[PDB]
RNA sequence: AGCCAGGAUGUUGGCUUAGAAGCAGCCAUCAUUUAAAGAAAGCGUAAUAGCUCACUGGUCGAGUCGGCCUGCGCGGAAGAU
């Protein structure tokens, strides 16, 4: 059970994603049923390491965002061309 | 037995110790008695056997009169005289054709367990077995 | 001596050194083996 | 090394020996050679059977990890290297004699003789576990002090 | 990491070769005594022999290994008044 923590992202847009990237965070979203999609950032080492195993993708993890469990799965993943990092992350509710 | 000089080890004819062209002079001429192997030598070989292979160790340091000492048969030569085919094999080792014996392979190991380290005496069987099989003899136990 | 741009261990003996600011394939078994950066 | 389901094992088998036991010995084996062992696997043999084991454990956490069950007292006897000579069947029969004799004969060595936990001592060649079944030594002076 | 030991058996695997015994190759890459010991990684040889190495047991008694991300530096770097 991999449990990701996250905050919710006051500005979006391309220069506010460079910026989150550039501190050593990235942004990702959670969609999914009758609830909207929530925008959040994520520590990107962590999660780094987290979705090295295959297991991340297979199984539900559960995102912790202003301390409340959402369980997610990870749909889709941008990653950077030619660097081993995310630029962003799509999770769908689950 | 604590400490050793030196020892060469052949196959020596029993029957009679004066062999020249298996070993003769080749079996001691380093301080080595050729004329003192066929007055004790066969001294104790006329109460055991004599005709087969018997490896023999002489003790000569400097002094030309040295010590003969005994030792024992091979084991990996005991499946041929005392099992079935004498060569072992025939063909190349890929296809199994050896055989041995059930009721065998326990008594003709108690014959030489005087070099064997395994405490318990069916101990030293398990390691025939190994020596047994070295091609792959399959036997029918 | 090798003086080379690439300078490499080619064996286990091979020890790779810098002295006066220069790496240094040093080797014990291989003559042939020192190496230098240049 | 394998983890921890073998390491165990030696030390069952050295503390099964240590308890379930009798009178042993050291040899301190430096420098083992083939033949040392060979004249100890001789020695032992003579002892029954394989019940006189001697292994090259000489660690903390192999031959001292049985110590707090069973000879409680091979802490001193932990160091550089000690063969414990765990007994079985019978008593000290020769096992401390025939050692003290192999010993003798400038194999490796034994930490002059650090001993095993017998009696309440620590370093004592004593030659009083030798004879232990002898009685026929009663029965040579029947037929001589009659006459007279 | 050094330091002290072993580094065996069937076995010198067979061939083709001149010879081939770990080490010319070509091929199989197996089993035994098991703490562990490659039908052998290098040296060595007429080829054996011999000398190492792999792994492993002892001593010792705290950290150690090599990848990733990035900062700054080193070499690569020879021209004529």
């Amino acid at each position: 059970m991999f449990t990701i923590n996250a905050e919710v992202r006051k500005e979006q847009g391309k220069g506010a994603s460079r910026r989150l990237r550039a501190a050593n965070k990235f942004p990702a979203i959670i969609y999914g049923g009758k609830e909207a999609p929530l925008a959040i950032e994520l520590d990107h080492d962590k999660v780094m390491n987290m979705q090295a195993k295959a297991e991340f993708y297979s199984e539900v993890l559960t995102i912790v965002v202003d301390g409340k469990e959402i369980k997610v799965k990870a749909q889709d993943v941008q990653r950077h061309p030619y660097k081993p990092k995310l630029q962003h992350i799509d999770f769908v509710r689950a | 037995a604590k400490k050793v000089q030196a020892y060469v080890k052949l196959q020596v004819a029993a029957g009679m110790a004066n062999p020249s062209p298996p070993v003769g002079p080749a079996l001691g001429q380093q301080g080595v008695n050729i004329m003192e192997f066929c007055k004790a030598f066969n001294a104790k070989t006329d109460s055991i056997e004599k005709g087969l292979p018997i490896p023999v160790v002489i003790t000569v340091y400097a002094d030309r009169s040295f010590t003969f000492v005994t030792k024992t048969p091979p084991a990996a030569v005991l499946l041929k005289k005392a099992a079935g085919i004498k060569s072992g094999s025939g063909k190349p080792n890929k296809d199994k054709v050896g055989k041995i014996s059930r009721a065998q392979l326990q008594e003709i190991a108690q014959t030489k367990a005087a070099d064997m380290t395994g405490a318990d005496i069916e101990a030293m069987t398990r390691s025939i077995e190994g020596t047994a099989r070295s091609m792959g003899l399959v036997v029918e136990d | 001596m090798k003086v080379r741009a690439s300078v490499k261990k080619l064996c286990r003996n091979c020890k790779i050194v810098k002295r006066d600011g220069v790496i240094r394939v040093i080797c014990s078994a291989e003559p042939k083996h020192k190496q230098r950066q240049g | 090394m394998a983890l921890n389901l073998q390491d165990k094992q030696a030390i069952v088998a050295e503390v099964s020996e240590v308890a379930k036991g009798a009178l042993s010995a050291v040899v301190a084996d430096s420098r083992g050679v083939t033949v040392d062992k060979m004249t100890e696997l001789r020695k032992a043999g003579r002892e029954a059977g394989v019940y006189m084991r001697v292994v090259r454990n000489t660690l903390l956490r192999r031959a001292v990890e049985g110590t707090p069950f069973e000879c409680l007292k091979d802490a001193f006897v932990g160091p550089t290297l000690i063969a414990y000579s765990m007994e079985h069947p019978g008593a000290a029969a020769r096992l401390f004699k025939e050692f003290a004799k192999a010993n003798a004969k400038f194999e490796v060595k034994a930490a002059a003789f650090e001993g095993e936990l017998i009696p309440a001592s620590q370093i004592d060649r004593l030659a009083t576990l030798p004879t232990y079944e002898e009685a026929i030594a009663r029965l040579m002076a029947t037929m001589k002090e009659a006459s007279a």
